[PDB]
């Protein structure tokens, strides 16, 4: 295994000598990319190289026909899907096909779409991939809704979700764009995370999006009947939980969130009960909940004095 | 849940000769000439861990200079080394290094602040290089480099500032590029941005600052974002990020201090990104980094903006105001 690795530095060092020696030279031609294919394959962060193949690529389609520069693209496409294969967390590597894509007469982007989605099966947490599907959407001119339905399946599939709960966070204001959800839409969400956080209660992602949800309201003194219901449903849900799994962390602050978002000087006595388990729980957090408590006791003294 | 188990004869004590031996003898081998696309920041990432040591003289400044000016190209900007493209990633580097050693006009300082301001596109986002690969992280080296330089006034701020807050996201943190999903070190160059340009009230500390003290694991190592594993870098993202929007307190200082010592190598010096794994001089600087942000009273204090010793910063009177 030792005696190979000074085979491969040898050859690694030539390729990358040869190559550069020829880009002095002003040799644009297919020998650069014959090295650089050898070099990337191993080395994709080596980003001086895909600059020379652009460079190359950019300086052949002057000198050569549309046939023989269609030919060049489908065989760097090719060279690109090999690359990402072996390392598909190269920023270098999912940079070059967006250069490459961007610049096509007609380039099939329905491919690049399906390209995402099998690289994100293989990781959906794989933030490039989503990024370069985000890419691919825009481009295509993709709808919101369309996005919005790709998410849920890879939600209810498995889990590993928080990007996929992420992507919704930004697809759902632009399904409904203001200059802040509307109530009919937070409630069908709060139905759909409620959901994934009672079939895992350990998905940190859920409750994490939750949180969010519970923010994007119009107040607790405009909460509606539907929504009032709702929310003290999920309290009584999450003190379900919580007896089936004492050790949950993540329930027992969704719980001092909703009472929070219910009544935070009816529920005083329980929140201030609820911060004394869940730093018992969460020992490392003691002092953001320390802190959060203290906001809530600050915020408590403002309603008390706001009495007529 | 995925986490490490630190093994209970891991070091558990500061290893400082060690780490400068370690640093001091590196390059003199595989790995390094893999990353010769990087050595602008290796070499940037050794003399500030040296330095935030006390054992900077131990460096070959006259020729670290020298390699420096061999690396501006004519556009003004600075390559990973010699031959190679000119990148803010390396623009940066290099400016940190020369503000180290007090070398800035070594290199054409009008001719950097030109290529800086040449990459800034319209929305007010930087492209890496001329390529325009666009990320927050550009945005950060932009300004950091700027700063550095007393040049912040020759980018459009306001329009940086803009992009970088559409860059938000609905838990708090930041991206690399508009919908982009939260990560430690896209937070960091975020945070590290509004720092330098005088924009943290713009932050919700509360609940950045939450979703920063979840990256602490039960082993007192932190991960980079949910469902990672922890890695001594990661846990300085984190940790630097706290800081500037004043919520270091947050995580368990004393379980990232055992976490941080435990990725030591005891017998060849050097942090690895977790314990018992292969060293390297950027897990290293990060360790020790992590550590001085932690109070250890061996080592310099540290810039959580510019990751710098702060008695430089103080030098060139660029020391931007924190939450706290
Ligand atoms: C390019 N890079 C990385 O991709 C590392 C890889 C790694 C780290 N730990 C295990 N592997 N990842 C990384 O630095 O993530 C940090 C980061 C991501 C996005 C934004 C800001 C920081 C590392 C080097 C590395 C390569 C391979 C293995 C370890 C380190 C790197 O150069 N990071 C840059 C991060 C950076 C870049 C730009 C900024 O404005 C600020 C920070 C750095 O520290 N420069 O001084
Ligand atoms: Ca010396
Ligand atoms: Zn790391």
């Amino acid at each position: 295994k030792r005696l190979e690795r000074e085979q491969k530095l040898k050859l690694y060092q030539s390729a990358t000598q040869a190559v550069f020696q020829k880009r002095q030279a002003g040799e644009l031609d297919e020998s650069v990319l014959e090295l650089t294919s050898q070099i990337l394959g191993a080395n994709p962060d080596f980003a001086t190289l895909w600059n020379c193949r652009r460079e190359v690529l950019q300086h052949l389609e002057t000198e050569k026909s549309p046939e023989e520069s269609a030919a060049l693209v489908k065989a760097e496409l090719g060279f690109l899907e090999s690359c990402l294969r072996v390392n598909p967390k190269s920023y270098g590597t999912w940079h070059h096909r967006c250069w490459l894509l961007s610049r096509l007469p007609e380039p099939n982007w329905a491919r690049e779409l399906e390209l995402c989605a099998r690289f994100l099966e293989a990781d959906e947490r794989n933030f490039h991939c989503w990024d370069y599907r985000r890419f691919v959407a825009a481009q295509a001119a993709v709808a919101p809704a369309e996005e919005l339905a790709f998410t849920d399946s890879l939600i209810t599939r498995n889990f590993s979700n928080y990007s996929s709960w992420h992507y919704r966070s930004c697809l759902l204001p632009q399904l409904h764009p203001q200059p802040r959800l509307p109530e009919n839409v937070l409630l069908k969400e709060l139905e759909l995370v409620q959901n994934a956080f009672f079939t895992d209660p350990n998905d940190q992602s859920a409750w994490f999006y939750h949180r969010w949800l519970l923010g994007a309201g119009s107040g607790r003194c405009e909460l509606s009947v539907e929504k009032s219901t709702v929310l003290q449903s999920e309290l009584e849900s999450c003190k379900e939980l919580q007896e089936l799994e004492p050790e949950n962390k993540w329930c027992l602050l969704t719980i001092i969130l909703l009472m929070r978002a219910l009544d935070p000087l009816l529920y005083e006595k329980e929140t201030l009960q609820y911060f004394s388990t869940l730093k018992a729980v969460d020992p490392m957090r003691a002092a953001y909940l320390d802190d959060l408590r203290s906001k809530f006791l600050l915020e408590n003294s403002v309603l008390k004095m706001e009495y007529a | 849940q995925k986490d490490v188990t630190i093994k209970s004869d891991a070091p558990d004590t500061l290893l400082l000769e060690k780490h400068a031996d370690y640093i001091a003898s590196y390059g003199s081998d595989y790995e390094y000439c893999m990353s010769e696309y990087l050595r602008m920041s290796g070499v940037y990432w050794g003399l500030t861990v040296m330095d935030l040591m006390g054992q900077l003289h131990r460096m070959n400044k006259e020729e670290i200079l020298v390699f420096i000016k061999s690396c501006q190209h004519e556009c003004g900007g600075v390559s990973a080394s010699i031959g190679h493209d000119p990148h803010l990633l390396y623009t940066l580097s290099a400016v940190q290094i020369l503000t180290l050693y007090d070398s800035i006009h070594v290199i054409n300082v009008d001719k950097v602040v030109a290529y800086v301001q040449s990459l800034q596109k319209e929305d007010g986002s930087f492209a890496g290089d001329i390529w325009g690969e666009i990320d927050t992280r550009f945005s950060f080296c932009a300004v950091a480099t700027l700063a550095l330089l007393g040049k912040l006034d020759a980018i459009n701020v306001e329009k940086a500032i803009e992009f970088v807050l559409s860059c938000m996201n609905f838990d708090g943190g930041f991206g690399c590029r508009p919908g982009s999903e939260s990560h430690a070190g896209q937070i960091y160059c975020c945070t590290g941005f509004l720092a330098i340009t005088s924009q943290l009230h713009q932050v919700n500390s509360d609940l950045l600052g939450w979703w920063l003290c979840e990256r602490q694991l039960p082993s007192g190592g932190l991960n980079g974002r949910p469902e990672k594993l922890p890695d001594v870098c990661y846990s300085w993202w984190v940790l630097a990020s706290l800081k500037i929007i004043g919520r270091l307190h947050w995580i368990d200082r004393e379980k990232l201090r055992s976490f941080i010592l435990a990725c030591q190598d005891e017998e060849t010096g050097g942090f690895a990104d977790r314990p018992g794994d292969m060293v390297d001089p950027f897990h290293t600087l990060f360790g020790i980094a992590g550590l001085s942000l932690l109070g250890e009273e061996q080592i310099k204090p540290v810039s959580p903006v510019f990751c710098m010793p702060e008695e430089v910063l103080q030098r060139v009177n660029v020391q931007p105001e924190l939450v706290s």
